[PDB]
């Protein structure tokens, strides 16, 4: 159940990540990228 | 004097503007550093 929003759909060529959101009367809230706090910025590195 | 004589403001600290805007970096670096600079202290003498 956890899994819904697909993360690719192959090529990375024309995907065009979800672009999905609520509006609220003018207020506007995404679903894919919203630069609030609490959405810590994941450190991924080459290393592993 | 009748002005303040009615205390309509008083000035908490910490002021929002910069306690948000700081803490999730997920936006344009100069927003920072410009509302950064700008936020001078307030104390209510100068308010009224």
């Amino acid at each position: 159940m956890q899994n819904f929003i697909p993360n690719t759909d192959g090529q990375f060529h024309s995907f065009r990540a979800c672009s999905y959101a609520v509006k609220d009367g003018g207020n506007i809230y995404r679903v894919v990228q919203n630069g609030d706090e609490l959405n810590e910025s994941l450190l991924i590195d080459t290393a592993i | 004097d009748y002005f303040s004589q009615a205390n309509v403001f008083t000035v908490k600290s910490e002021n929002a503007i910069v306690k948000m805007l700081n803490s999730n970096q997920n936006m344009e670096p100069t927003i920072i550093n410009w509302f950064l600079f700008r936020i001078c202290a307030i104390d209510k003498t100068v308010i009224d």
